[PDB]
């Protein structure tokens, strides 16, 4: 994924390994996180 | 009597500091250069002249602003700088 | 330890050292086995000597 | 080589626009979109 760096204006490519139970598919590459539509996660 | 007094100095500090303006938006990219204008010798290198693409009222619209920065407070990444907080804390 | 932003990072899993396994929990049988015998009768004080 | 030299615009990691990259979002702030980057080897 495309996520924020150090700097505001840039940006970098990063990577992680996630579990199913964590991450739900969106529109079968394309995911996004469970929380995603219910609350912000600390 | 003194750990009372240094714990609530520093509370008493992080209290006024609690409720003002952060500025998380400024950590991006600077460019900067010297600034020459009428310098002594002493002062060569010692204010840098950053400009960078700030926020404005709305989202969707920028501005670009200079600000003077103390040679200090400005590190050098890779005339591209950051402040020095950016690896380390934000700052308000 | 990816940084999201000033003072602030993410941790993400990183690459598997090894093989992958799944998760388990090993429970002994013999004392599974005896433990609910005993909560057995302990149900059958309640609901009935011939209760199945 | 792979220079990913950004012929005009900003260089973002994820990215090079004509207009700035933009501080709140993941886009650039009025071309919105990020272009490819140009190579040579
Ligand atoms: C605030 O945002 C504005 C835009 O919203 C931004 O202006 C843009 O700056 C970039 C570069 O800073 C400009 O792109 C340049 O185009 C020229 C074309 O001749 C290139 O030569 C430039 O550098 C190339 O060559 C360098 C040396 O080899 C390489 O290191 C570099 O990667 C390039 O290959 C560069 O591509 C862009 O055109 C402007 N945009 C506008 C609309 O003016 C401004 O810089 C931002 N200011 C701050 C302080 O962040
Ligand atoms: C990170 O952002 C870039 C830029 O938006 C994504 O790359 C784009 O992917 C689309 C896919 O339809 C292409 O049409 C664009 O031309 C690509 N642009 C560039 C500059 O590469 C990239 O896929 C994003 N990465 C992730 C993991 O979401
Ligand atoms: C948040 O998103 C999840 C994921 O789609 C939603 O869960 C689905 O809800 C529908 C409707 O009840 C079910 O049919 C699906 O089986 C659920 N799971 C999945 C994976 O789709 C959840 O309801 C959403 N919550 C809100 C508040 O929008
Ligand atoms: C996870 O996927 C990545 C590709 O997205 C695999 O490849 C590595 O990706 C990183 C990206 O930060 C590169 O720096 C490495 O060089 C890539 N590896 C190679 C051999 O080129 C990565 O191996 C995958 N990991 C797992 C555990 O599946
Ligand atoms: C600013 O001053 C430093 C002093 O070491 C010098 O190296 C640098 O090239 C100067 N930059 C400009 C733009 O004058
Ligand atoms: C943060 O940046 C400064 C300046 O380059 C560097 O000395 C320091 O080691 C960096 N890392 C931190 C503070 O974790
Ligand atoms: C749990 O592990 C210990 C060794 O630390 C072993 O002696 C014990 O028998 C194990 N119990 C089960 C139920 O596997
Ligand atoms: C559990 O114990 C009972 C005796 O109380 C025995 O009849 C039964 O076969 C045992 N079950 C297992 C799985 O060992
Ligand atoms: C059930 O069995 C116990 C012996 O364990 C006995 O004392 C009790 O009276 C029995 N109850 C009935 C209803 O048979």
């Amino acid at each position: 994924f495309n996520m924020t760096t150090e700097l505001r204006d840039k940006k970098q490519k990063v990577y992680s390994l996630f579990y199913r139970l964590d991450v739900v598919q969106i529109n079968n590459k394309e995911y996004r996180l469970i929380n995603c539509n219910t609350s912000a996660i600390t | 009597m003194v750990e009372q007094m240094h714990t609530d100095i520093i509370s008493l500090w992080d209290q006024s500091l609690k409720p003002c303006v952060k500025l998380t938006p400024l950590c991006v990219t600077l460019q900067c250069t010297n600034v020459t204008n009428n310098i002594t010798d002493d002062m060569r290198g010692e204010l840098k002249n950053c400009s960078f693409n700030m926020t404005t009222e709305l989202r969707d619209k920028k501005q670009k602003v200079y600000s003077l920065f103390y040679r200090l407070d400005v590190v050098q990444i890779n005339k591209e700088y950051r402040l020095i907080n950016c690896n380390t804390s934000a700052i308000t | 330890s990816i940084r999201i932003g000033p003072g602030q990072a993410f941790y993400a899993t990183g690459d598997i050292i090894g093989d992958i396994r799944q998760a388990h929990c090993n429970v002994s049988k013999a004392t599974w086995n005896e433990t609910l015998g005993k909560v057995v009768k302990q149900l059958r004080k309640h609901f009935g000597n011939n209760t199945i | 080589n792979k220079v990913k030299s950004c012929p005009s615009g900003e260089d973002c990691g994820i990215g090079c626009c004509y207009h700035g990259c933009s501080a709140t979002d993941y886009g650039c702030w009025d071309g919105s979109s990020y272009a490819p980057y140009s190579y040579t080897y």
